[PDB]
């Protein structure tokens, strides 16, 4: 079939700047190729048409160009709201009317290092049965963290749960939990609790812990 | 003026069948020009199927292997999705649309405000706040955690609103079976001078824990 390509997934610019998106069909789709906006919560909306014609009401530092097999969207200079995912679709006769990866334009700002906290499950929740064990990172830039779980100095895989904010609009950095999972019975057959952090603004790893049982 | 509403939410055990309904008000356009698409959480979007101007009835996205069908009532200006032998990968968010140059200044663009729907094996359960203590061990951070819940609007305040500054509430996760978890920030003087509560108002189950937060002591 027709395949859309959107490289790179991710572009990090500064408020202002010039932002080229890139998309890249597995064979020519002549000029029959849309772009489209997609805002947090809300549906998409159709942006460029026909490789390079702006779509009615839409402003004008946003423009298509290219034809058969490779296509850009700029936006000149982007503003606030701009700051979105793109995608295109290929919109020819040959279905399925396949739409490219997307891709998501990001505030760059400067390196900031995560504050890290962690959290023994409560007494509340073990009389329950289960042992939920969180560790936060909060207000970090960029998005790239890894949290590694420790359980008596044994890695902890395929055993806990990551989520993360959207880029925050005051500062610009994102925030992660971390969430370690252990049944009661499991966690009481164990001592010291650490999640590791290692981030882009650190020079070393975090290590957040505590031993079951103390204050 | 011209608008395209959707269905309501919708939860379906998976197997069974769901069929979203799409009614536009205004405009004059023929039905069968509504096109569907979805899109799974935190993933793009992928289109379902539609009629290519130059055929007569619509096409489906291959993947789907059959499971797909669209219909278009005249009469009620109704375009209807019917998606059969649910897997839990169809569990997205689905948008009915009109793009493209049908025949009136530019492409159109008319979009539904889209309709959850949500397969899988379980089944509904209102959920319990557990108290993510400030450590006594400068800034503290404190929280709520909202574990084993179905139903999915779980909203979260902090002291009824009056508190917003440094909040962060995570997306929720899903387990292997079966979660989210809401922070704030805060001074560390404040710690037993004011008194900090979540508010989870979770709308479908009628539950209305407000749980409070303190400070973890010894003995």
């Amino acid at each position: 079939e027709i395949v859309l390509t959107q490289s790179p997934a991710t572009l990090s610019l500064s408020p202002g700047a010039r932002a080229s998106l890139s998309c890249r069909a597995s064979q020519s789709v002549n000029n029959f190729l849309a772009w489209y906006q997609q805002k947090p919560g809300q549906a998409p909306r159709l942006l460029i048409y026909d490789a390079s014609k702006r779509a009615t009401g839409i402003p004008a530092r946003f423009s298509g160009s290219g034809s058969g097999t490779d296509f850009t969207l700029t936006i000149s200079s982007l503003e606030p709201e701009d700051f979105a995912v793109y995608y295109c679709q290929q919109r020819t006769n040959w279905p399925p009317l396949t739409f490219g990866g997307g891709t998501k334009v990001e505030i760059k700002r400067t390196v900031a290092a995560p504050s890290v906290f962690i959290f023994p499950p409560s007494d509340e929740q073990l009389k329950s049965g289960t042992a939920s064990v969180v560790c936060l990172l909060n207000n970090f830039y960029p998005r790239e963290a890894k949290v590694q779980w420790k359980v008596d100095n044994a890695l902890q895989s395929g055993n806990s749960q990551e989520s993360v904010t959207e880029q925050d609009s005051k500062d610009s950095t994102y925030s992660l939990s971390s969430t370690l999972t252990l049944s009661k019975a499991d966690y009481e057959k164990h001592k010291v609790y650490a999640c590791e952090v290692t981030h882009q603004g650190l020079s070393s790893p975090v290590t957040k812990s505590f031993n079951r049982g103390e204050c | 003026q011209v608008q395209l509403v959707q269905s309501g939410a919708e939860v379906k055990k998976p197997g069974s069948s769901v069929k979203v309904s799409c009614k536009a008000s205004g405009g004059t356009f023929k039905t069968y020009t509504l096109t569907w698409v979805r899109q799974a959480p935190g993933q793009g979007l992928e289109w379902l199927g539609g009629i290519i101007p130059i055929f007569d009835a619509p096409n489906y996205a291959p993947k789907l292997l059959g499971r797909l069908t669209i219909t278009a009532d005249e009469s009620t200006k109704t375009s209807y999705m019917e998606l059969s032998s649910l897997r839990s990968e169809d569990s997205a968010i689905y948008y009915c649309a009109r793009v493209g140059d049908y025949g009136d200044w530019g492409w159109f663009d008319l979009w539904g405000q889209g309709t959850l729907v949500t397969v899988s094996s379980a089944s509904t359960k209102g959920p319990s706040v557990f108290p993510l203590a400030p450590s006594s061990k400068g800034t503290a951070a404190l929280g709520c955690l909202v574990k084993d819940y179905f139903p999915e609007p779980v909203t979260v305040s902090w002291n009824s609103g009056a508190l917003t500054s440094g909040v962060h509430t995570f997306p929720a996760v899903l387990q292997s079976s079966g979660s989210l978890s809401s922070v704030v920030t805060v001074p560390s003087s404040s710690l037993g001078t004011q008194t900090y509560i979540c508010n989870v108002n979770h709308k479908p189950s009628n539950t209305k824990v407000d749980k409070k937060v303190e400070p973890k002591s010894c003995d």
